[PDB]
C-alpha cells in the first residue's frame, strides 16, 4: 500500500498521454505527401534511401570517458543517501568511514581530472 | 506463504514486462531496441524491489540504471551503429542450438533446485523495515558490511584507471583545434578556400549531388570524400 | 517521527485518494497552462513587450489556444522513423513527469469531509529519490524521440539530451545529500517538518545552488536548453514532431519545471510554510494557506526560470558538462564532506572549530573556483605566426 | 560502535592504502618522477605487507585466528599463509612489471621490458604509438592496478562471508581484465585476451553472485560460519544450499581454471603481457584456491557427500583435458597455460581430501607452484625474437639451452618441478596433495593424477629436448636480460623451487600449522 | 501468489542473460546481458532477504549493482581499445588466440 496513489496518478497520466497521441494522429487534417513525410533537412533533399556507403551509421561522442566515469560515480554516490539519512544514528565511526571513502573517491576524481580525463568534452 | 493479491497482480504485470524485456535484449536485432528493452527490464525489477518491501533499492535501481542504459545506448550509437539491424545469424556451426539447449537446461535445473522454498517459512520484512528501510540499510552497510563498502572504492578507482588507461587518448592523438587548423600555410582556406559546394540541379539538390565543371564533367571536390558518388 | 507520518499517509479512502490524484493532475495542467502564458508575458516585459494579450481577455486563452491548435493539427509520422518508439517517446516523457509530482507536499494535514488527509497525493520513505527516478526516466522520452525520428537534427538533439544527463544527474544526486543529512530522512513530509526551525536554503546554500543549476539543466531550460537549441539544431529532438506529440514533449518539459521547482521549495524553502512576513500571522501555516505559499514559492522558481531565459545565452553542451563535472560535482562533494564534519563537530561539542571550518571551507572554494575561472585558467592569452601568403604588417 | 582489528587487517589495509597512494602519484606527480615513486611505493608497500603478515602470524600463535570486521574478514592460519604467499608473489610480479627497456642508445627507456604498451588507448602500430615509444612514455597506472589486484587477492582468501568474497573477486578481477590488454607487442592478441578474460570473468562472477544468493536463501545469512551452522543444523533448504554451492563453485573454478571453465586460460595467458601472465598465474590461482578452501572447509563441510562427487569429476577432467590438450600444444606460453590448467586439478585433488592434511597440502602446493609458475613465465618473457617479439613457438627454442646454459638449466628446473620430479618443490607439492587425497578416501584421484602427470611429463620434457638436445637454428632467439629486477625474480624463484624441494620441512611445518580454519 | 515465484523469475532472467552472452556477438549486447544476470541475482537476494526478515540481501543488491557498474565500465574501456584497433565491437572477431 501507500503507493496506490502514485499508481493512480501514473494511470491518469498514461491514459492522458496515450489518448493525447491518439488525438494527435486522429484529429486534424491528414494528407499523404512524400515530401511532407521525408526527413527534415532544412529544405534540401534528404540523402538517397541508402543514406550512403557507410555514412551516419555510428556517431562518435567526445565524452565517452566522462560517460564511463558517470556510470561508476553515479552508482558510487548512492551510498551517501543511507549514510545521510542514518546520520546522527551511526556516530563518528560512520563519519570517519565515509570521509575515508569520499577521500578515495576524491583520489579517483583527481586522477581523472588532472590527467585530462574530463577535458576532451 | 501467499502475499497480497495486489502484490500478485504487480508481480505478474511487472515481471511480464521484465521477462519480455530480457527476451528483447537477447532477441532485438537493433542494438538500440535491445538497450530500451534492458531499460524496461531494469525498471520492472525496480518496481519488484519496491513491491518486495525494498523501496530504496528499487528507487536506486531506477536511477542508476537509467544512467547506465543511457550510457550503454550512447556506446551502442558509437561502436555498433545508430540503427544497424544486426543479422543474428549463427556463425559458429550449430552454436545457436547448443547455446539454446544449454541455457534452457540451466534454467530448468535452477528452477528445479529452487523448487518450493517459501512454503518452508517466509518471515515478512516488517520487523526489519520498521524504523526506516534506508535506516536499516545504513545500519548494515556501515556496521557489518563496512569492509565491502570500503572495497567498493577500490572497484571505482580500478574502473577509473581502466577508463583512463584504455580510453583516454594522450596528446599524441589529440585532434587539432580549429585555431590550429586555420594555421599552417593557412590550412582549410588557402586550399580550395572553402571546398566547392555540392551541385544544385532541378530535381536534385541533396549533398550527394556532384557539381558540374565547365566541360560538363562532375567535379570530384564538390561532393564530399565520404559520399558514394551519385 | 518516522516520516511518512503513518497517522496521516496510507489511509485515504479509495475515492479520496482518487480525488487527490485528480486534483494534482488538474493542478499541474493549470500550472503548465499558466506557466506558458506567464512566461511569455514576463519575457515580453523583460524585453519591453506586452507578450500575448489578445486571445481571450488579457490574453488568458493564448496557452489554451496553442494547446487546442496543436490538437487540431495534422498528426505527422515521417517515413524513416522507428514508428513504435517515435510514437512512444512523448508518452515516456509525459508519464514520469506527472508521476514525479505525486510525492510533493502541497500542504499540511487538512480535514476534508471529515477525513484527515494531507494536502499531498502521498509520500514515500525515499520520496526525493523517487522524484529523481521519475525525472531520470523522463529523459528517455527526449533521447528516444531524438533517435527514433531518423533525422540528423533530432539525432543530435537526443545525443545532447544524453550529454545533458551525464552533466546534471550526479550533481543533482549529490545536492540532495546535504538536505538528507540535516533532515535525517528522504521523505518530503519529513524534509518539510525538519524545516520548521529554518529553511535549508540559508543552511545548505551550496547544496541549493548546485541543485538549482542541475535543475535548470534537468528540465532543458536556458542557459541549458541544449537538446532543443533552436539556434543550432533548429528544433533539436522535437524536430520531426508536430501536433499533440510535440505538445506532449513541451508539456513534459514544463511539468518537469514544476516538479523540480516544487522539490526545490520542499527541501530548501520550508515547503509549504508561510514566508517570514506571514510566519508570525496566526494560522498562516494551516488550512489552505499552505497551498498558497507553496504555489508562491514554486512560481518564484518559475520566475527564476523565465529570467534565466531572458538574460543568458546557451552554453555549448560540452561547456555545460565541464561546468557540471569541474564545478558542480566537486563543490557538492566537498560541501557534503564539510557539512558532515560540521554536524559531527557540533554533535561533539567542538563548536567554534566547525564555524572556523565551514566559513573557511567555502572561502577556500570561492577561491579555487575563481582559480578555475580567472586566477589560474580561462583568463590567458597567446599569439600566432603567419604563413606564406604575404601577410600585411600588423601595427 | 564497531570494533576494527587494525592489527589484524594490517596487510590488506597497507596494500590498499599503497594502491590509493599510487593513484595519487599518478594524479599529482610529474611524469619523469612517476615511475621512480611508483616502483618505490609499490615494492616497499608489499614488503611492508609481508612484514605485517609475519607479525599477524605471531599474533595468531595462541588463538587459532579471529574475525576482524564483525565477520566478513577472518585472519586465521590459512588466511595468513595465503596472504603471505600472495604478498611474496606480488613482490616478484611487481619486480617483473617494473622492468624497463634495456636502454641501448637513447633515453626513451620506458617500462617496455615489462612488455607494457606506452599508450594502451592508441591503435596498435599507429604513428601515435610509435611516437610515444620514441618519446619513452609509460602508463605507470599499471602499478596501482596491480596493487589493487593484490589487495583483492589478499582479501579473497580472508573474506569470511559471501558479500566480501564477491567484492574481492571483482576487485581482483577488474585490474586483471585491464592489465591483460596492455601488452607492448602483439597488441591485437593482448586486446583479444583482455576482452575474452573480461567477458568470461563477468560470466563467472554472475554465476558466483547468483550462487551467493542461493546460499543466502538457504541459510538466512551470508557469513560463512553461519552458512555452515545452517547446513549442518539442517534447518535451511538443502536443495538451495546445494544449488548455491554449485553456482559458487562455477565461479571459483573459473578463477582457478578447471577444465569445464578453463578455456580462457590458454588464450589469456598467451596474449596477456608476459609479466602480467606470470603475476596472475600464481596470484589468482592462490587467491581462488584459498577462497575455495575456505568455502569447502568452513562454509559447507557437512555437505561433503553432496559436493565431493562433483569435484571428483572436475578434478578428473581437469587433470586429463588439461594435460592431454597440452601434449600437442606447440607454443611455450600456451603450453604453460595448459600446465596451469592441469595443476589446478592437482590442487583440487588435495582440496577434495576434506581433511587437515588436505589443507596443509593445498597451502604448500599453492606456495611452491605459484613460485615455480611465476619463474617459468618470467623466463618465457626473457626469450626474444630478433624483432623483439617474445619468441614463444617451441621450434625457435631449439638449442636455446645450449646458447644460454644458465637460463636453460633454470627453465628445465621449473619444467621438472611442474612435472613433479623429485628434488623439486613440484614433487613434494604433488605428493602432498595426492597423499591428502588418498588419506581422505580419494585414492582413485591419486591414480588418475599419476596417469595425468605421466602424460604431462612428455610435454614438459619435449621443451628440455628442444633447449639442450637440438642444435640452435639459424635465427635462434636471443636472451634479453632487461634489468636486474627480472634476474632477481628468476633467481629467487628457481632457488625457492629447488630448496623448497630438497628441504621442504621449512614452510611445511607452517603449512601444517595452517591446517585449520576459524 | 507464492513468493517463490520471484525466484523463478530471477532464474529465468539469469537464464536469458546467460543465453544472451552465448548468442549475441555485439560486446555492448553482451554487457547488457551480463547486467541482466547480475540484476537477476539482485532479485533473488531481495526475495530471500524478504523471506528471512532482514535487509542483508537488499544490502548485497547494492554491492552487486556497484560491481555491475564497474564491470560494465571496464568492459567499455576494453571494447573502446579493441574498437580503435579494429573498428569492430564483435566478440567473434577476437579469435586470434585459439587451439
Amino acid at each position: 500500500a501507500l503507493y496506490t496513489p502514485i499508481l493512480i496518478l501514473g494511470a491518469i497520466a498514461a491514459v492522458f498521454a496515450v489518448v493525447s497521441v491518439g488525438i494527435a494522429l486522429v484529429i486534424g487534417p491528414r494528407r499523404f505527401n512524400r515530401s511532407k513525410l521525408e526527413a527534415y533537412e532544412c529544405g534540401i533533399d534528404p540523402l538517397p534511401p541508402v543514406a550512403a556507403g557507410l555514412t551516419g551509421q555510428r556517431i562518435p561522442i567526445r565524452y565517452y570517458l566522462i560517460a564511463m566515469l558517470f556510470i561508476v560515480f553515479d552508482i558510487e554516490i548512492v551510498f551517501l543517501y543511507p549514510w545521510a539519512v542514518a546520520f546522527d544514528s551511526l556516530g563518528l565511526f560512520a563519519v570517519i568511514e565515509m570521509l575515508l571513502f569520499m577521500l578515495t573517491v576524491f583520489v579517483a576524481y583527481a586522477y581523472v581530472w588532472r590527467r585530462g580525463g574530463l577535458n576532451w568534452d | 506463504a501467499r502475499t497480497s493479491t495486489s502484490e500478485a497482480v504487480v508481480f505478474w504485470v511487472v515481471g511480464t514486462v521484465a521477462l519480455v524485456g530480457a527476451i528483447g535484449v537477447v532477441a532485438a536485432r537493433k542494438a538500440v531496441y535491445s538497450a530500451v528493452f534492458l531499460a524496461c527490464t531494469m525498471i520492472s525489477l525496480a518496481v519488484l524491489y519496491i513491491a518486495q518491501d525494498a523501496p530504496f533499492l528499487g528507487v536506486v535501481q531506477i536511477v542508476v540504471y537509467t544512467g547506465a542504459v543511457m550510457m550503454l545506448f550512447l556506446f551502442v550509437l558509437m561502436l555498433i551503429g545508430v540503427d544497424l539491424t544486426e543479422s543474428l545469424v549463427e556463425t559458429i556451426k550449430g552454436h545457436r542450438i547448443a547455446a539454446l539447449i544449454a541455457g534452457a537446461g540451466f534454467g530448468i535445473l535452477v528452477i528445479a533446485g529452487i523448487g518450493n522454498v517459501s512454503v518452508a517459512g517466509f518471515s515478512g520484512l516488517a520487523a526489519a523495515n520498521s524504523g526506516g528501510n534506508v535506516e536499516g540499510l545504513a545500519a548494515l552497510i556501515f556496521t557489518r558490511y563496512l569492509w565491502a563498502f570500503e572495497l567498493t572504492s577500490a572497484l571505482l578507482i580500478t574502473a577509473a584507471l581502466g577508463a583512463m588507461v584504455l580510453a583516454h587518448r594522450e596528446r599524441f592523438e589529440r585532434r587539432k583545434t580549429q585555431r590550429e587548423l586555420a594555421i599552417e600555410r593557412f590550412q582549410t582556406g588557402g586550399h580550395p578556400t572553402p571546398l566547392p559546394n555540392p551541385g544544385v540541379y532541378a530535381r536534385h539538390n541533396s549533398v550527394d549531388v556532384p557539381a558540374r565543371l565547365p566541360d560538363g564533367s562532375e567535379s570530384p571536390l564538390s561532393v564530399s570524400t565520404i559520399l558514394p558518388h551519385r | 517521527m518516522t516520516h511518512p507520518d503513518p497517522t496521516l499517509f496510507g489511509h485515504d479512502p479509495w475515492w479520496l485518494m482518487l480525488a487527490k490524484a485528480v486534483a494534482i493532475f488538474v493542478f499541474l495542467l493549470l500550472t503548465v497552462l499558466s506557466a506558458i502564458l506567464i512566461e511569455r508575458k514576463l519575457l515580453g516585459r523583460m524585453q519591453m513587450r506586452f507578450g500575448p494579450n489578445r486571445v481571450g481577455p488579457a490574453g488568458l486563452l493564448q496557452s489554451l489556444a496553442d494547446g487546442i491548435k496543436l490538437a487540431l493539427k495534422e498528426g505527422l509520422v515521417p517515413a524513416g522513423v522507428d514508428k513504435p518508439i517515435y510514437l512512444l517517446a512523448p508518452v515516456i516523457s509525459v508519464i514520469p513527469a506527472f508521476v514525479a509530482f505525486s510525492v510533493i507536499p502541497l500542504g499540511g494535514a487538512v480535514s476534508v469531509f471529515g477525513h484527515r488527509t494531507p494536502l499531498q497525493l502521498t509520500d514515500l520513505p525515499v520520496a526525493v529519490l523517487f522524484i529523481l527516478a521519475a525525472t531520470s526516466i523522463g529523459v528517455y522520452g527526449i533521447v528516444l524521440a531524438g533517435w527514433a525520428s531518423g533525422s540528423t537534427y533530432p539525432l543530435l538533439g537526443g545525443l545532447r539530451s544524453s550529454a545533458q544527463v551525464v552533466s546534471y544527474e550526479i550533481a543533482m544526486g549529490l545536492s540532495f545529500v546535504a538536505v538528507f543529512l540535516y533532515a535525517g530522512t528522504m521523505s518530503t513530509s519529513g524534509i518539510v517538518a525538519a524545516q520548521d526551525r529554518t529553511w535549508f536554503v540559508f543552511l545548505l546554500l551550496p547544496s541549493f545552488l548546485v541543485y538549482v543549476v542541475s535543475m535548470v539543466g534537468e528540465t532543458n531550460r536556458a542557459p541549458f536548453d541544449l537538446p532543443e537549441a533552436e539556434g543550432e539544431l533548429v528544433g533539436g529532438f522535437h524536430t520531426e514532431y508536430s501536433s499533440l506529440k510535440f505538445a506532449m514533449f513541451m508539456l513534459a518539459e514544463y511539468v518537469n519545471m514544476t516538479t523540480v521547482s516544487a522539490l526545490a521549495t520542499t527541501m530548501f524553502l520550508g515547503g509549504w510554510h508561510a514566508p517570514f512576513p506571514f510566519n508570525l500571522i496566526d494560522g498562516a501555516n494551516s488550512g489552505w494557506w499552505p497551498l498558497l505559499w507553496f504555489t508562491a514559492k514554486v512560481w518564484t522558481f518559475m520566475f527564476l526560470y523565465f529570467w534565466l531565459r531572458a538574460t543568458l545565452p546557451r552554453l555549448r553542451y560540452d561547456q555545460f558538462m565541464a561546468l557540471g563535472w569541474k564545478v558542480l560535482i566537486p563543490v557538492s562533494l566537498l560541501w557534503i564532506m564539510v557539512v558532515a564534519i560540521t554536524r559531527s563537530l557540533r554533535q561533539h561539542g567542538e563548536g567554534t572549530w566547525a564555524a572556523w571550518l565551514l566559513t573557511a571551507a567555502v572561502v577556500v572554494v570561492v577561491a579555487l573556483i575563481w582559480g578555475l575561472a580567472t586566477s589560474l585558467r580561462r583568463r590567458t592569452v597567446q599569439p600566432p605566426p603567419p604563413q606564406s601568403t604575404g601577410a600585411y604588417p600588423v601595427p | 560502535t564497531p570494533s576494527i582489528e587494525y592489527g589484524l587487517l594490517s596487510p590488506m589495509l597497507i596494500v590498499f592504502g599503497v594502491a590509493i597512494a599510487g593513484v595519487l602519484i599518478e594524479a599529482l606527480a610529474p611524469r619523469q618522477s612517476r615511475y621512480p615513486l611508483q616502483v618505490t611505493l609499490a615494492l616497499g608497500g608489499l614488503i611492508a605487507t609481508v612484514v605485517a603478515v609475519v607479525f599477524v602470524a605471531r599474533g595468531l600463535s595462541g588463538t587459532p585466528g579471529r574475525p576482524a570486521v564483525l565477520g566478513a574478514v577472518v585472519l586465521d592460519a590459512p588466511a595468513v599463509f595465503l596472504q603471505g604467499t600472495i604478498a611474496l608473489v606480488g613482490i616478484l610480479g611487481i619486480m617483473l612489471i617494473a622492468e624497463r627497456q634495456k636502454a641501448t642508445v637513447s633515453a626513451g627507456e620506458a617500462r617496455g621490458l615489462e612488455d607494457f604498451t606506452p599508450q594502451a588507448s592508441a591503435v596498435a602500430g599507429s604513428v601515435a604509438e610509435q611516437l610515444a615509444t620514441k618519446t619513452g612514455v609509460m602508463q605507470t597506472e599499471v602499478f596501482p592496478l596491480t596493487m589493487f589486484a593484490i589487495g583483492g587477492m589478499l582479501l579473497f582468501p580472508a573474506a569470511d562471508d559471501l558479500l566480501t568474497m564477491f567484492v574481492a573477486l571483482e576487485v581482483l578481477s577488474l585490474p586483471l581484465y585491464l592489465l591483460c590488454g596492455l601488452a607492448r607487442r602483439r597488441r591485437l592478441l593482448s586486446q583479444e585476451a583482455a576482452l575474452k578474460y573480461f567477458l568470461l570473468g563477468a560470466f563467472s562472477s554472475a554465476f558466483f553472485i547468483y550462487g551467493a544468493a542461493m546460499l543466502y536463501g538457504s541459510a538466512g545469512t551470508l557469513d560463512l560460519s553461519g552458512i555452515a551452522e545452517s547446513v549442518a543444523a539442517g534447518s535451511g533448504n538443502t536443495s538451495l544450499a546445494l544449488l548455491g554451492v554449485a553456482l559458487l563453485l562455477v565461479g571459483v573454478l573459473f578463477k582457478v581454471g578447471a577444465v569445464p571453465f578453463h578455456s580462457w586460460i590458454p588464450d589469456v595467458y598467451q596474449g596477456a603481457p608476459t609479466s602480467i601472465t606470470a603475476f596472475m598465474a600464481a596470484a589468482t590461482k592462490i587467491a581462488a584456491f584459498g577462497a575455495m578452501l575456505r568455502i569447502f572447509y568452513v562454509a559447507v563441510p557437512a555437505l561433503r557427500d553432496d559436493w565431493r562427487p562433483v569435484l571428483w569429476a572436475i578434478a578428473i577432467l581437469t587433470m586429463v583435458v588439461g594435460t592431454v590438450t597440452a601434449v600437442t600444444q606447440t607454443d611455450v606460453k600456451r603450453m604453460l597455460a595448459y600446465s596451469a590448467v592441469a595443476h589446478s586439478g592437482f590442487i583440487l585433488t588435495g582440496v577434495i581430501a576434506a581433511n587437515p592434511a588436505g589443507v596443509s597440502s593445498t597451502l604448500f602446493y599453492l606456495f611452491a607452484y605459484g613460485f615455480s609458475t611465476l619463474g617459468a613465465f618470467a623466463v618465457v618473457g626473457l626469450i626474444r625474437n630478433a624483432a623483439g617479439d617474445e619468441e614463444t613457438s617451441m621450434a625457435q627454442w631449439a638449442g636455446l639451452g645450449r646458447r644460454y646454459p644458465i637460463v636453460g638449466v633454470v627453465f628445465s628446473l621449473f619444467l621438472l618441478a611442474f612435472a613433479g620430479i623429485p628434488l623439486t618443490s613440484g614433487f613434494v607439492s604433488k605428493f602432498a596433495v595426492f597423499k591428502a587425497a588418498g588419506e581422505g578416501g580419494a585414492i582413485p584421484l591419486v591414480i588418475i593424477g599419476v596417469i595425468a602427470s605421466a602424460v604431462a611429463a612428455y610435454f614438459y620434457v619435449r621443451v628440455i629436448v628442444l633447449m639442450f638436445f637440438t642444435e640452435p637454428p639459424d635465427d635462434a632467439p636471443e636472451l634479453v636480460v632487461p634489468s636486474g629486477l627480472s634476474t632477481a625474480v628468476v633467481t629467487v624463484t628457481a632457488a625457492v623451487t629447488f630448496a623448497l624441494g630438497a628441504l621442504p620441512q621449512p614452510l611445511l611445518d607452517l603449512a601444517n600449522s595452517a591446517e585449520t580454519f576459524l | 501468489m507464492n513468493p517463490d515465484n520471484y525466484l523463478y523469475l530471477s532464474a529465468l532472467l539469469f537464464t536469458i542473460g546467460a543465453a544472451g552472452v552465448l548468442l549475441r556477438r555485439n560486446a555492448i549486447v553482451m554487457f547488457m546481458c551480463v547486467e541482466l544476470m547480475l540484476n537477476a541475482a539482485n532479485l533473488a537476494f531481495v526475495n530471500f532477504s524478504r523471506m528471512h526478515g532482514q535487509l542483508d540481501g537488499q544490502v548485497v543488491a547494492f554491492f552487486t549493482m556497484v560491481v555491475a557498474a564497474c564491470e560494465v565500465v571496464v568492459g567499455l574501456a576494453i571494447i573502446m581499445a579493441i574498437f580503435r584497433t579494429r573498428r569492430s565491437a564483435s566478440v567473434d572477431d577476437a579469435n586470434l588466440l585459439k587451439h
